[PDB]
């Protein structure tokens, strides 16, 4: 409820001792958000969607650095039977940057 | 449970070492300023320590020290000792006190109480003359 | 030998620089005081103004494991007077040269049984236009069956020739005639790419490093950032498909005339292995002081 | 065997009378203000209360020790400090002109950072000590202001010339410093004849001895090294709490927000539990170290009180208790 | 990165000197930007300290901005038993912060200025006065103290210095001496913890509580009880 409530539950008693007591500090609210660094062309997923997909022992690798990727452009056309993500959340790939 | 017991064992060892050090300190205090009157300034009694009493306490040892406490200080005129004008070689100095100028002349007082009293031979010692002493030629102390 | 206290051949942190701090970094690094794999290039035979048969070393038959990449110091002997390799009694100005690199994962013998054949896709680094261009390609190479050719008769070794009578003129560059000289011996099939890089010609010593990760082959240099200093800095990320196991150096000869035989510099190779270095990042963030742990 | 020549030697000693009073905000340090973090922290509960109680008890113990020693060194009666104190005996290094010259020299020559007691929030706002706010703890102000500590030393400097003349703390005899030195030199076994005839040379020797240590404040002084070691000990103790926040203790990240942003709740629960366990173990180790250092500080404060009660207000005859040779 | 509508209020120069939640294209956090001089290398665009904390960022306009921290304000409380009197303190900060930008749960005060500038910071709930107390039992810090009323808010006093009884120094052969005239016997009570209570624990009884399968699972450890 207030400071003194936290002070009382810090001792598990309704009677405390007179004294200066350190208590949990407070945080200043953010004033806004900034998102700004160098950007370029969107990431290209065309050769992934074109041609015969190769075998599992001959998997084709695509690297992406300094580009813009939107999962709504390619995962929407993906008839995803199974979606798993290990040591990462499935929704992290849609928003987080690397 | 074993981690908690090991922590308790470590805490018990630390408290036992602290208890041994405090017991040595208590033995020192009861050997110095209980069976005798220690002259150490505030070793076990604030101010000039007079006497001590030792009783038991449900975990330890309880001391009560009766000590001297001054009050109502006054400002006076004092010297370093009396010498003869005719015989500058002979010089006396106060013993456990000071030479205080008090009228109805020079007088002696204690080191812890304003008690003017006439200067005699039972409270002074002879000493080599210096430049800073206070010579006298009209009322020579005995 | 490389002096780590003199800050030679240290790979910078890849994306997180620092400033004015001493920090311990674990990564791919060389040992202090390695003699390395110093190699030297020489000009071919010439009588007057006739460019005669080549004069190269035996490095085509030498192969070493790629391991964890390696660093190469370029032009450490230039801006000085030194002897000519083909003519020991001749002393000329030492000029910096840039080396040719051959990397792969298969090792085999030639038609005459000599070591040096690399099967399948092979990474080739080759300078051109008197070293202004830095062409690179991980492509398929095919031997030729002609005279003095790898699949043909009278075969000894393969090399790349340079003729600065027409290559090193003003402008010009004889349209990438070192690529011509390489294709005079080999053929290019199912080529994956063709990366070109520009370096202005000068007489300042520089550094280079190569390594591989799951992302690909990373090429680090000081020409992009630290011209007057010297440190690794990311300029090339080759998208390799396979792990590189072995590497080798292409021999190179110069078709200079005998009356104008000019001395060429010798380069060095120092291998990289994982260590934990201690680095002093200065106010500008450049590496100038570094000490080892082993 | 008898000596024929003598010198005054300065011996410099340091006593760590108390460590710096520090406290930590448990939920702020371990949790950094995240809601799911707070929900995963509330099952532990009284651990924050336990460490807060331990740190507050240690701070109150140090505060009681400081108050007790300052009551012990509180002189009953002192003397004013004037320029030209001590006459021919040059002691103006100890003269307060606020602090004194020797104290300002000692504070200048030791690497000391002011912990932002006026505008430390502004110090982190506009322009290593900035980390004591962002990392989730604080350093308590000392019980005395600098200004008052000083008085206390001014009173002690005024009373040392007077108390050390006759046994018994009841009276005060604030003789000028030169005759106090003469009486002490008579008391330590030197005849009054040589004191009466050789005041100038012993005055020059005392002045040279005092002036020698003014430029000696460097690595060669053992007490200066001990002061620097204590300051570095405090710096390392605070640098722990400022440093192993970045430690992950097996987690894949050192940020709670990045963990809850990147991970599924079954696995972010385990990651946050590992982070909480590591931070709480580190905090308990820091609490134990703080308790050990506080007990050491209390014992050293008792030793300092004993030394200032024995061989500061009086001339101790103990052989090298606080001064090598005859003190 | 994903595509995002970049509004005009996302540049660094728009929100200089303000605590903002920065997402530098994958580098997430909250902090305060400031203007500094160019330090480091331009190509890497990210600098760290020895403790892996971001220090600065090279913006796309060619300006370097130091990213330091979204610094918070500590709070302490002074509370008295048997007189329901309490006040709050913000440590080592000028009196600038008011009740607007709040976090945690809540806070409360009494009926009504309210702040107060002190060497320890900014104080809510105290009235200042020119009082001097030699026996302060609620030591706030530096030399400030709170005096509960015996019932309004506590008076703010300074911890005074008991000046000892001054005696003058005469630069002549005489002397000015100070001597007590009256005395008392004072009792000083001391305690020494000479020994702690002797306690022992039965290892198998305490840890196991007399169960057979428990005993079998305990016997592998063995000498720990010993
Ligand atoms: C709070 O603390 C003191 C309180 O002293 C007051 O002095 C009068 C002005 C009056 O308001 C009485 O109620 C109090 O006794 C104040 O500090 C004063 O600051 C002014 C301005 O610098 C200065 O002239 C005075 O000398 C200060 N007072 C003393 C005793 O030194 C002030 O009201 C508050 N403090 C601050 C820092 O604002
Ligand atoms: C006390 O009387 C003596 C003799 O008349 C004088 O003091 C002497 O002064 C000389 C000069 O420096 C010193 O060397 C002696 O040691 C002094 N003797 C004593 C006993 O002090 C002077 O008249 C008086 N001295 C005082 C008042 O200090
Ligand atoms: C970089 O770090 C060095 C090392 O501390 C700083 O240089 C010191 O500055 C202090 C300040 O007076 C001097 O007393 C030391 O002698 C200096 N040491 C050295 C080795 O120069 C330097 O100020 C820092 N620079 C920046 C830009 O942060
Ligand atoms: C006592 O010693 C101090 C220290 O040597 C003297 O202070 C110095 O005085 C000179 C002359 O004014 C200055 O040049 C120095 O800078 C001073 N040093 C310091 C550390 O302050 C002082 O003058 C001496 N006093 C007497 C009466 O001899
Ligand atoms: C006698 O001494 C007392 C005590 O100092 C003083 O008050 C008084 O004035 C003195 N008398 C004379 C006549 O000097
Ligand atoms: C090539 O020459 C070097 C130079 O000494 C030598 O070490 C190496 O064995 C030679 N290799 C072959 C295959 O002759
Ligand atoms: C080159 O590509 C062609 C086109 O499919 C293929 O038939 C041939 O086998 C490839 N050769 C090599 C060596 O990869
Ligand atoms: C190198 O410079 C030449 C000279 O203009 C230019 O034609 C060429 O495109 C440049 N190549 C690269 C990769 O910058
Ligand atoms: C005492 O020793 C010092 C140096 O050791 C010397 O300068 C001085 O002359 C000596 N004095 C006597 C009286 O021997
Ligand atoms: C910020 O600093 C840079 C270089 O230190 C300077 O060029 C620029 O004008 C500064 N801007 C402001 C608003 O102070
Ligand atoms: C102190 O000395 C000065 C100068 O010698 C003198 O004028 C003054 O009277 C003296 N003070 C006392 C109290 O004797
Ligand atoms: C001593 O002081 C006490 C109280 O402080 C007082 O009652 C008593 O009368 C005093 N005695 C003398 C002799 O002044």
């Amino acid at each position: 409820f207030n400071d003194l409530s936290q002070l009382h539950c810090s001792y598990e008693s309704f009677d405390v001792e007179s004294g200066v007591y350190s208590v949990s500090s407070f945080e200043a609210k953010p004033s806004g958000s900034v998102v700004e660094q160098a950007e370029g062309v969107e990431c290209d997923f065309s050769p992934l969607l074109s041609g015969t997909p190769p075998q599992v022992y001959n998997f084709k690798r695509l690297v992406f650095t300094n580009c813009n990727y939107n999962l709504t452009k390619l995962l929407s056309l993906f008839s995803v039977n199974d979606f798993t993500c290990s040591q990462i959340s499935p929704a992290a790939i849609a928003s987080n940057c690397y | 449970r074993l981690t908690t017991l090991n922590a308790f064992v470590a805490q018990q060892l630390v408290r036992s070492e602290s208890a041994a050090l405090s017991a040595q300190l208590a033995k020192d205090k009861v050997n110095e300023c209980v069976k005798a009157q220690s002259k150490r300034s505030g070793f076990c009694g604030q101010g000039t320590h007079i006497v001590s009493f030792v009783v038991n306490a449900p975990n330890g040892l309880y001391f009560m020290h009766v000590g001297y406490y001054p009050s109502n200080h006054i400002e006076v005129v004092s010297a370093y000792g009396l010498c003869d004008a005719a015989n500058p070689t002979n010089c006396i100095a106060p013993v456990n006190g000071y030479f205080i100028k008090t009228n109805n002349e020079w007088s002696y007082t204690g080191s812890s109480f304003y008690a003017p009293e006439p200067i005699t031979s039972l409270n002074t010692k002879y000493v080599a003359p210096q430049v800073t002493y206070q010579n006298i030629s009209t009322n020579l102390p005995p | 030998p490389i002096d780590v206290s003199k800050a030679d051949g240290i790979i910078y942190p890849q994306g997180r620089t620092y400033s004015n701090i001493t920090i311990t970094y674990q990564g791919l690094f060389p040992y202090q005081g390695d003699h390395g794999d110093m190699y030297v290039y020489s000009a071919g035979h010439a009588t007057g103004t006739t460019p005669q048969k080549l004069f190269v070393a035996n490095y085509s038959q030498d192969v070493k494991q790629f391991a964890n990449g390696f660093v190469v110091r370029i032009g450490a002997a230039a801006n000085s007077t030194g002897t000519v390799i083909i003519s020991p009694s001749t002393s000329a100005t030492i000029r910096k040269i840039y080396p040719a690199f051959m990397l792969g994962s298969s090792v085999g013998n030639f038609s005459d049984g000599k070591m040096g054949r690399f099967f399948n896709h092979t990474l080739v680094l080759l300078p051109d236009g008197c070293g202004t261009l830095l062409r690179a390609f991980y492509c398929i190479l095919e031997p030729r069956s002609g005279n003095h050719c790898p699949a043909g008769n009278s075969y000894t070794s393969f090399a790349t020739y340079h003729t600065p009578a027409t290559d090193c003129s003003d402008g010009n560059y004889n349209r990438n005639a070192s690529l011509n000289s390489f294709k005079e011996y080999f053929n290019l099939r199912n080529c994956t790419f063709m990366y070109t890089y520009n370096i202005t010609e000068d007489e300042i010593l520089e550094w280079f490093g190569i390594t591989q990760t799951a992302q690909g082959v990373h090429l680090f240099s000081s020409r992009y950032v630290d011209l007057y200093g010297g440190n690794m800095f990311q300029f090339a990320t080759l998208p390799v498909y396979d792990t590189i196991k072995y590497y080798s150096i292409i021999p190179h000869s110069i078709r200079s005339i005998q009356s104008d035989r000019k001395a060429w510099a010798a380069f060095y190779v120092y291998k990289l292995q994982p260590l934990t270095f201690l680095l002093d990042f200065s106010v500008d963030g450049y590496i100038r002081r570094a000490i080892d742990c082993g | 065997s008898i000596p024929t020549n003598f010198s005054f030697g300065v011996t410099q000693e340091y006593i760590q009378t108390t460590i710096q009073k520090v406290t930590v905000d448990c939920k702020q340090y371990v949790c950094n203000g995240f809601q799911k973090c707070e929900q995963l922290l509330r099952e532990y509960g009284q651990f924050c209360s336990k460490i807060n109680q331990a740190l507050h008890g240690a701070n109150l113990r140090q505060d009681d020790s400081v108050r007790n020693l300052f009551a012990s060194v509180k002189s009953s009666q002192s003397s004013p400090i004037i320029p030209g104190f001590g006459g021919d005996f040059n002691l103006t290094l100890l003269e307060p002109v606020a602090r004194s010259a020797i104290e300002d020299l000692l504070f200048d020559k030791v690497t000391i950072a002011d912990p932002g007691y006026m505008q430390g929030y502004d110090d982190c706002m506009q322009q290593l000590i900035c980390a004591q706010y962002v990392a989730g703890y604080k350093v308590l102000p000392p019980l005395m202001d600098v200004n008052m500590e000083a008085a206390y030393t001014s009173s002690l400097l005024g009373s040392i010339a007077g108390v050390g003349w006759t046994a018994g703390l009841s009276s005060f005899a604030a003789i000028p410093f030169a005759q106090s030195i003469f009486y002490r030199l008579n008391g330590v076994g030197i005849t009054q004849q040589v004191l009466s005839e050789n005041q100038k040379l012993i005055a020059n020797k005392f002045n040279q001895a005092l002036g020698a240590m003014q430029t000696g404040f460097t690595t060669t002084n053992e007490a200066f090294q001990k002061v620097q070691d204590a300051v570095n000990n405090n710096a390392q103790a605070l640098s722990k709490l400022a440093s192993e926040l970045s430690n992950t203790f097996g987690a894949i990240s050192a940020s709670i927000g990045d963990i809850i942003q990147r991970l599924d709740p079954p696995e972010q629960d385990a990651q946050i539990d590992r982070l909480i366990n590591g931070r709480l173990t580190t905090l308990n180790a820091f609490v134990a170290q703080q308790l050990v250092r506080s007990e050491s500080a209390a014992l050293s404060a008792q030793l300092a009180k004993d030394k200032v009660n024995e061989c500061v207000k009086a001339q101790s005859k103990r052989s090298g208790f606080c001064g090598q040779g005859t003190h | 990165c994903p595509k995002l509508e970049f509004a005009n209020d996302t540049k660094i120069a728009s929100q200089l000197g303000n605590c903002v939640e920065y997402s530098l294209y994958g580098v997430s956090g909250r902090g305060v930007f400031q203007n500094c001089t160019a330090v480091g290398v331009r190509q890497q665009r990210f600098v760290y300290d020895a403790y892996q904390n971001l220090v600065g960022y090279y913006s796309d306009d060619g300006n370097y901005y130091c990213l330091r921290a979204c610094v918070s304000v500590p709070v302490s409380v002074i509370y008295d038993k048997e007189t329901k009197t309490h006040a709050t303190l913000f440590g080592s900060v000028a009196c600038e912060h008011i009740s607007s930008t709040m976090s945690q749960y809540s806070r409360s005060t009494r009926s009504m200025y309210g702040p107060l500038q002190t060497p320890v910071g900014c104080v809510l709930g105290l009235v200042n006065s020119s009082l001097f107390v030699e026996d302060c039992k609620l030591p706030l810090g530096q030399s400030l103290c709170a005096l509960p009323d015996t019932p309004g808010e506590m008076r703010l006093a300074s911890i005074a210095f008991n000046h000892p009884i001054q005696v003058d120094q005469l630069n002549s052969s005489y002397f000015k001496l100070s001597i007590p005239t009256n005395f008392s016997f004072g009792v000083t009570q001391e305690y020494i913890q000479t020994t702690i209570q002797k306690v022992t624990v039965d290892c198998k009884q305490y840890v196991c509580n007399g169960f057979q399968k428990c005993e079998q699972l305990l016997r592998e450890y063995g000498q720990f009880c010993s």
